[PDB]
């Protein structure tokens, strides 16, 4: 009737909200951002493919009980391309690539990326709290890449 | 510019042997407007060296980072050794790849069921070969891809990859013997991305791990206990209720987490309360027990290497002041004699481990006892890297509010516990 339950998710973590349909989503967005040490502008919330501004209300978007809002972090360097960079090898004239040779490569690529990310911290204007959550995000992603590479059948 | 074809010589491998001269229809790219920078490069290109390779399976799974621009069948104007080039692609079950500055090329045969579907290769079959053009990758990335042979710091099969990543991130838990712990204790403010990532690391090693502000007393009793404080508690760690008990129970302490100062151990991993300790006395104590300094002197001798006694530089003038205040009509000849004893224990460097607080170290308070107790507290915050214990001898034990990490004991307590050794 007066309130609705919403689910904000970034694919890995979900949070539920109880808010009036007549109140601006600014509070909901800035709340979610806080739990990730992020600024509200550092993320992008979108409901049904469309983005949401800080003044639009659940009444505007005509949101319904138990609906979802997808939060999307801004891509981090070339993080998503790392495992692909490791798979590349010399043209097989005589030898053939090994699945172990790929994981060992991924180790080197994960190393290069890290050393570069850390070295890049001077150029970062973000706060400590926000860069910390990111470093942890990077490592969990890199870990996921490793598990996926070793899963190749 | 009137040409509709991208024509080039194809060389392969470390021998750079000539496979042949090929053509690729780019007329579908001339109508577009977004890839002019790309097309100009394609045209001026007259030679393509295929030196790298990637399997089909890896492309299907990790190839989405590529941005497809155009795909089609290659045309052979001249065939020097294309047969061999085909055989190798088929045996390798993959595609030759070129990571250029202005574009990315994939070359594979029509026998490659995987890639024929992965890139919707349809239309005119000009030859057994097919090519796909993607947008170039960031310079930095291509560079890593070339240095992707071997890591500088090798991953060990016995360690969890989760810890190895932390290791690369300059948090080397193995260097501090963390993985021989009998209990892990993790503490942090919220939100706590690092703290709970750390919990994961140790839960993987099957080491008993607990996280939170409220830690049960029983968890400190293990043989080899590790206490990890997140950087977010670097200035409030003396609010942890369990701090002193932990020190008593021979726990090892570490600061961990990303820190930005300019904006064995590792950079984002730091020891706390390593060894030794600091001892100070309150005025209320110096009066209840005048002999204190010369009476705990022997303890300082033994611990001359890991311990120090620390008094404020104004300690003589401090006693005197509070001696007059307390006893306004007490004789003066007695005053000088009591003061000479302190001045003597400071003036004459009898002990090398008898230091004086720096003038800017003293925390001010109307009560001298509160002042000295607060100065030691501030000393723990600024010297947790040099000393483990911080003991304050004071007349009445429950007269001062406890400070986490400190031992506020009267002489008798100090006598039975610390001096018994
Ligand atoms: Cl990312
Ligand atoms: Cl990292
Ligand atoms: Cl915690
Ligand atoms: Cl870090
Ligand atoms: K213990």
């Amino acid at each position: 009737e007066t309130h609705i339950n919403l689910k904000v998710s970034d694919g890995s973590s979900e949070i539920f909200f109880k808010i009036k349909k007549t109140t601006p989503l600014r509070r909901l967005m800035e709340a979610f951002a806080k739990r990730q040490g992020k600024e509200m502008d550092s993320l992008t919330f979108l409901y049904d493919g469309i983005e949401i501004q800080a003044d639009q209300t659940p009444e505007d978007l005509d949101m319904e009980d138990n609906d979802i809002i997808e939060a999307h972090r801004e891509q981090i360097g070339g993080l998503p391309s790392l495992p692909f960079l490791a798979c590349i090898s010399d043209f097989p004239e005589n030898h053939g690539t090994s699945r172990r040779s790929a994981t060992v490569s991924l180790e080197r690529v994960h190393e290069l990326f890290t050393e570069h990310w850390l070295s890049n911290l001077k150029n970062r204007r973000e706060k400590r709290q926000e860069l910390a959550e990111e470093a942890v995000y990077c490592r969990s992603e890199m870990l996921s890449q490793r598990k996926l590479l070793a899963a190749v059948d | 510019t009137l040409s509709d074809y991208f024509r080039f010589v194809l060389r392969v491998g470390k021998s750079l042997y000539y496979a042949g001269e090929l053509s690729f229809d780019i007329s579908k790219l001339k109508a577009e407007t977004e890839h002019q920078q790309l097309l100009r490069s394609l045209v001026s290109c007259k030679q393509v060296d295929v030196l790298r390779f990637v399997t089909s399976q890896y492309l299907e799974v990790f190839g989405t980072c590529l941005t497809k621009v155009l795909s089609g069948s290659l045309c052979i104007r001249s065939d020097v050794d294309m047969t061999h080039f085909k055989n190798i692609l088929n045996r390798g079950n993959g595609a030759g790849i070129v990571l250029g500055s202005n574009y990315t090329l994939l070359l594979f045969t029509e026998d490659n069921n995987a890639l024929m579907n992965l890139y919707d290769c349809q239309g005119q079959s000009n030859s057994p070969f097919w090519m796909v053009i993607f947008e170039p990758l960031e310079s930095i990335l291509v560079e890593w891809s070339a240095k992707n042979l071997r890591p500088k710091k090798p991953y060990h099969k016995s360690q969890s990859y989760l810890s190895y990543l932390l290791q690369l991130g300059h948090i080397d838990l193995h260097k501090i013997g963390a993985f021989q712990a009998t209990q892990i204790l993790i503490v942090s403010k919220q939100p706590s991305p690092e703290a709970e990532e750390l919990e994961d690391t140790f839960r993987e090693a099957a080491i008993p791990t607990f996280r939170g502000l409220e830690i049960p007393e029983s968890l400190f009793l293990s043989q080899n206990v590790f206490v990890f404080l997140n950087v977010s508690l670097e200035d409030d760690f003396d609010q942890l209720q369990f701090l002193t008990l932990a020190k008593r129970k021979s726990c090892k302490f570490f600061l961990f987490g990303l820190s930005l100062p300019l904006k064995t151990y590792s950079q984002y991993l730091r020891p706390m309360f390593p060894k030794g300790g600091v001892v100070s006395v309150t005025l209320s104590a110096l009066i209840k027990t005048p002999r204190l300094l010369e009476l705990i002197s022997p303890f300082l001798e033994i611990k001359k290497d890991s311990w120090i006694l620390i008094l404020p530089p104004s300690i003589v003038d401090m006693v005197k002041s509070y001696f007059v205040t307390n006893n306004p009509d007490k004789s003066l000849l007695e005053i000088q004699n009591l003061l000479n004893t302190l001045q003597r224990y400071l003036t004459n460097p009898a002990l090398k481990n008898v230091t004086l607080y720096q003038d800017w170290d003293i925390v001010i308070d109307d009560s001298a006892d509160v002042s000295l107790a607060s100065t030691l507290q501030l000393y723990q915050k600024k010297n947790y890297d040099k000393y483990r214990r911080f003991v304050l001898i004071h007349e009445l034990k429950n007269e001062l509010t406890p400070v986490n990490g400190l031992d506020i004991v009267d002489y008798d307590e100090f006598k039975e516990t610390f001096m018994r050794a």
